[PDB]
Order: C-alpha cells, then structure tokens, then sequence
C-alpha cells in the first residue's frame, strides 16, 4: 500500500474540465504550489475551486486566472487580487462569498457525511438570502449544506508512507478539511518518512484521507508582509 | 483620532481573557497592552499570538489574519480552520474587536462590503460578532466627507443584526441593550452637543 | 463456525480499511494476516494490531469491545467524533457485524432484545449507514432452532435496507433493491437445507 | 496558571439536578478523582452524559449504588449488569456517532445537524426527518453540560492537554461542550513545554487541571497472544 509518488500525473491525470477542486492554505501560506503548478500548466477550466483565498495576483490559486481556468469559487476573502477582481467585474468569474466559519464547517460536515447543519453565522444578512432558517432555544440559524469534490489538493509538513500528514504552525488551516472533504486527495509534503515514525499521537491527518503523497523538492513559501521587530 | 480610539479600545482587556483582533484598527490595541496575560487568537487556527520576530526568525508558515509574519508565545497552540471557528462560534472567545463602516443603533454592524466599489470578502468577521462573548466595535465616528457613521439604520450590507455590544469611537463610547443605544461616555475634549450633532442613531444620554 | 470466518476473510481486500464488529467479526483478523489491511477501531484509534503479551498490557490502548490491544506501524489515534466522521463520512471500505436477525429487505437487528438484552447499539447504527461495505456474518438458526434469517426482523432495527452481504455457517446471501439472493451455498450444505431453515423469500443464483 | 491542588476548587459549586459531561471509553480515560468526588459528596439527581456507564463496582457505575443519576445519555450500557427495568434511572440510548457529534455541535455553536444514523429505527422517533439527495437523515440535537469531567495524560498550566492512546475517545468533546471544565492529569509541565503542533487540547477549554497521584486505569478484558 504505497501512496508515494514522483509524478504528479500518477495523481492527476484524471482531473477534468469543470470538476471540483478543494485546495488547502490561508493566502500563501500552506498552499499546494506544484498541484496548482501542475494545473496551470495542462490548461484545464472550468475549475469549481473551494479555497479561503485566492491567493495572490502573480501566485497561488491567482496563476490560474491568467487563462481564465476558474468558473466558480467559493472563498470567504480575496482582496488581493487586481487580476481578478477585473474578471469578478466583467463577470467572467462566478465568485460565492462564504463566512470563513462557514467554509471550514462546510468541509468538515462534507468530511464527515453530515449534509447539512444549523449555524447562526450569516443570520440577518446577505448571506442568508435564500437559506432555510429555524429557531433553536430562542436563537435565529440558517442552514448551511455540506462542501465536497472531486480533488483535495493540499501541502503538509511530513507524512508517512502510509499518508499519515503533520502541518506545521499556521500552514495548516483548511488542509486537512480538503482531505476530508474530497474523493481524491493528494497530498504535497516537504518530507516523507518510514511508517513508525510519525508517532500515533502526533499525528495530525490520518492516513485514510490521503490517496497519494508527493515530495516537493522546493516549496517557495512567499510571504505577502514581512515583518519584523527591533 | 485613532489615539483616543485605540487607547480607550485598550482599556477593555482585562487579564486572563482570550481576544480576537480584527484587521485594521482593532490590531492596534494589541500595542497599548504590552505586558499582560492574555492570549490573543488568530482564525487561522492558532491561540496565543505573540511578537513580530526578530530577522533571521521568520517564518513563512506562521502567519496572523492579516498575513504577516509573526511568533507565537509560551503556551501557544495550532489548530485547524474548522477548530479555529467551533472555538469561536462555540462562545469561546471573550472578545472580539472589530472595525467598522457603519454601526446602527439597533446594534448592526456594517464592515465588509461597499457596493459596486470594494468587494473583497467577510473572512471571519460573521463568525466572530455571533461567537464572541462581547462584541466591541472601535471606528472612526464620521466618513471622509465628514458624514456620520453612526446611522439609525445602516445603508450598507450588514456583517451582522444587533451584535454590537459597545462602540468605541473618537467622539464616544456606547453601550448596547433592548435593541437601544446608550451614550455612556464623552472621550476627552468632546462636548455632549458634538456627539448630537455628530450622530445621526437616535440614543438615550447614560452620562 | 470457521466455516463462517474463513468464508468472511476472503471479502478482505488488499488496501482496505476495515472495522470488525465485537462477536464473530472479530476473528476475521486471524484469517487475514498475509494481507494489508488497516483496522479501525471505533474508540479511536486507526492500525490495531495484534492482542499483546503478557506484561505487555497497557490500559490506555484497548478495541472497541474493551480488550488490550497493540497497534500497527503507521497507526494513529484521535477523538471519538474524529472516528465518526471516518465512518459516517464514507471512509471506510469495509464493516463486519454480528447480528441476531437478518431481513429479506437487508435489515440487520443487533442490538437488543425487548425485556431481554438491552444493552446498546454502540457504534453499529453509525457503521452501517457509513461502510462502502457492509457485511454481516451468523449463525443461520439459534440454539433452539429458529431461523434468524427472516421475512422480516422481530427484534428492534440496527439498520433497515443497510446489508449487502451476509454469511451463515449454511449460505452466502447478497442484498439488491429489496430482493435477497442466495449465491453460494458453505460446503456441504445443500439447496433443500437452506431453502428449509430459510423464512426469508430469495432468488437462488449459483 | 489555572492549576489546582484541590478538587473541591473546581467542583464546589456542582448541585443537585446538574448536567455533567463525562470522558472515557469503558473504563479506558476515566475522570477517576472526579466521579470519586461526586461518589462521596452525594450529589443526587445527575443528568450524566457518557459513552458507558462503566462497570458495576468501578467507574460511573459508582455512582448507582446511592441512585445519585436520575437520567443519562449514554450509547451501552453491555458491559455492564446491575445497570433500569425498575426506572429509577432514565436512559436515552444514542448511537455513538450521535453522541459524539451533539458534544462536539455543543462545543462549536451549532444546536442542530443531520445524520443518516438511526433511519429507520426507534431512534428516529420524535425526530424530524428530511431528504437530501435521495437520502434520509434525521435531526439531532447539539449536547452542552454544567460541569465536563475528563481525563487526559498531560497539561501544561494554561491547560493545554495531550491523551494518550485510546484514552482520549469523548474526553475533549466533553471539555468543549461543557460550562466549567476540569481535566485530571498525570503530569503537569510548565508553559512553553508542550509543542503547539503537539497540543491535542487547547487550554481554553480547561477551566481547572488537577494532577491525580495514581490512577487504577482498570482493564475489562485483558487479553495477550502466544
């Protein structure tokens, strides 16, 4: 039961136009860059994306807009993106604003076979247009609907041969809930070590959830502000 | 301006709370408190933010909100994006700060979009004015055109109906009950008939 | 009864991830072991391995039916809705059940017996509604010789249309769309034998 | 620094007709001091939330022999005999995947999700049922307590806390979904010692962290090889 693969296509090959897409990170940081890398460079559109973000303009999921690749996306911020609030504009874009509670929960519902849930988040608002909403103990809900798809692309830290993942710091975020969430995971990672090695309880991400591990050679990890102290 | 707003926000955390910084004004706060035990969350799923890092220190993986480089404190945990929102919509958090464009005095908030000019997105914000045990919004007390942002209903998309417990702005501090709107304090050089004048959300004077 | 276990282990795959029930299933693990197979357990932990030695025991680490267990390498442990989100979520491939009686519908009773037995469902309502697979194995009559393979069930539902196989010590059904179907009879069992012990109406096919 | 030496620090206010949240998988992760200090105080009239209710003489099951639970939520009961038919004790069985979902729906805000688990049997009595893509689910309720009883293997002192093994089960959802959490621990370490990415359970959901001395850490069944 060796998931580990050299080649993305081992993976990917059978990714689509207008298939579903869920990708890790939290602007740049945590994303799969050689997913996306590998996404753009075969030209495929279409693409529903579920992601936090949108990256950047000239990196993350932003590179995929330079062929217009992306028909709809569910994020909850984008904000740093010229390139695309031009294609948000004109239209050529279908963009979902989701409260980002709201996305993780819907991916973690999606992850655990639960289609749909009450939350108050987005009560009252825009949001809510369109959404069933009940009274529980005197409180106002709306009822959220589970997020799955056909590929979760995300980055970790480590796996194991058995696709055992541990993220690292803030890298982590909405990654392990595209695993979850998602029919094929593929999961990119700085290392990959022996069975065993990753110690049961340290381990993050079982597994179960990862179809195929890939070993990056160089992530580029940008950083959008840089800041110090002193 | 922000001084006064910032510095007052300030006064609001008190030891052994856990507090959420929006973006904007509300990370300023985290300055005027700088040898305190609190701990502050990041949505991206870390609890207890600490200092910028030195150089040679940074670390592209460890992010806040705002998508800067930070460090983490003693004590600090990480946690997933779904962890990191039941721990705020569960009522963890005992305060969230948060900016905003307008403030109804009903207590709705208005801070993530402006139509047909800025879109960029709600992030956390919805999550975080339901969640928080209280709700403080410290904002500038009129627009650029020297309009009120204090409104009896707000012309903008709403982040939220009736979350606002208390607003801190340049002019004043006001509290939040039964869907009404109290003046609770004039911030220093300010007259009782500037705050009038200034505010268009009708509110009963608790000075 | 090996008839039934040893029948049970050839539904194992390599590669897949398996939950065996407390009861029969869990000597299935026996019969497996020249494969690659990751067990989960419902408290929690993904790998379990072999019972361990003597003085090896340690209380922290058990299986759902609270016996001392080892992991595998590449194990991993987490929370109790963690685990139910693996197996409500479609996780995994494959679920073993005991039962006391099955349906011709598919419907699995196991977990109690009204004024009798009733001690719980535990985590088998969740599995058979989450596994890709869900195989129950059993005696096929009781000890006083009442069949427990049924028009329909008697005793209060663990599932209602949730099996798809199911082994007796004298057939192999298999469930579609409401019709059960007899498709292998356990050596030295014979058509007439089954049809006899057998209330549940099925179609033979072998 | 949320460390006590005395458990009454954290239990004192613990009344009669209190909804209490309990970890532990049979007997594995057991809040041993905690239910020990029930047992002797004689609180009566518990609403218990547990996956078990222990054994006989060990565990929840303490708490039988004076009738101090008047109703509990629990998913089996079968490793248990004295454990009803008088009705002296209500019990809501629920599948176990249910209960660990209320807790956890409890602890994030949500009061009500759907599952595919209890169609079709007399757990879906009295519950809304809905289709969503040719499926059936049922409505289930989110779970919060006065008081979450659970046990862990590590914490620092600002309650972060690690499990150990299969030990862990309900434990954390017990502490999220309840009002005042106290955690016993077998070892405490200082602030800073624990790994970020090696924290199981964030410290904000421990109100109290109490070092118990030695834990019996009772095995049911014990079974070994060759």
């Amino acid at each position: 039961m060796n998931k580990v693969i050299t080649d993305l296509d081992k993976a990917l090959s059978a990714l689509k136009d207008g298939d579903t897409i869920l990708v890790g990170g939290f602007g740049l940081c945590g994303i799969p860059e050689y997913a996306i890398d590998y996404i753009y460079k075969k030209g495929i559109k279409d693409l529903i994306v579920v992601s936090n973000n949108c990256g950047v303009d000239d990196f993350g999921l932003g590179i995929l807009l330079e062929k217009k690749q992306i028909k709809k996306i569910i994020a909850s911020y984008v904000g740093e993106n010229k390139i695309f609030e031009s294609q948000m504009l004109n239209g050529e874009i279908e963009v979902v604003l989701t409260p980002q509670g709201t996305l993780a929960e819907n991916l973690h519902a999606g992850g655990a076979g639960i289609p749909a849930y009450y939350t108050p988040t987005g009560v009252g608002t825009l949001i809510a247009q369109g959404k069933e909403s009940r009274e529980f103990n005197g409180k106002e809900y709306i009822l959220e609907r589970a997020i799955t798809g056909d590929y979760g692309l995300i980055k970790a830290y480590k796996s194991d041969t058995l696709g055992n993942l541990v993220f690292r710091k803030t890298a982590r975020n909405f990654n392990p809930l595209c695993a979850m969430a998602a029919k094929i995971c593929v999961a990119e990672v700085e290392e990959i070590v022996p069975a065993g090695e990753l110690d049961p309880d340290e381990i993050h991400l079982p597994g179960i959830y990862v179809q195929h591990i890939y070993k990056g050679e160089k992530f580029e990890k940008r950083i959008e502000k840089i800041t110090t102290r002193s | 301006m922000r001084e006064a707003i910032i510095k007052r926000a300030a006064k609001e955390l008190k030891e052994g709370m856990y507090v959420n910084l929006g973006i904007g004004l509300p990370t300023l706060v985290a300055n005027e408190v700088s040898g305190m035990n609190i701990v502050f969350q990041s949505e991206n799923g870390l609890l207890g933010i600490g200092a910028y890092p030195l150089e040679g220190s940074v670390d592209a993986d460890l992010i806040n909100a705002g998508k800067e480089t930070i460090t983490v404190v003693p004590g600090a945990s990480f946690f997933n994006s779904a962890d990191s929102f039941a721990m705020i919509r569960g009522g963890h958090i005992d305060l969230a700060i948060l900016g905003g464009m307008e403030v109804s005095q009903n207590g709705d908030l208005a801070n993530w979009m402006i139509p047909k000019k800025l879109i960029k997105g709600m992030g956390g914000a919805m999550d975080l004015v339901h969640g928080a045990k209280k709700v403080i919004v410290i904002m500038e007390h009129c627009n650029k055109y020297g309009e009120s942002k204090v409104k009896k209903e707000c012309s903008l998309p709403l982040t939220g109906k009736g979350v606002v417990h208390q607003l801190i702005t340049d002019l004043a501090v006001f509290e939040f009950s039964n869907n009404a709107m109290k003046l609770v304090e004039l911030q220093e050089g300010v007259s009782l008939d500037q705050v009038k004048e200034k505010t268009e959300a009708e509110f009963e004077v608790r000075l």
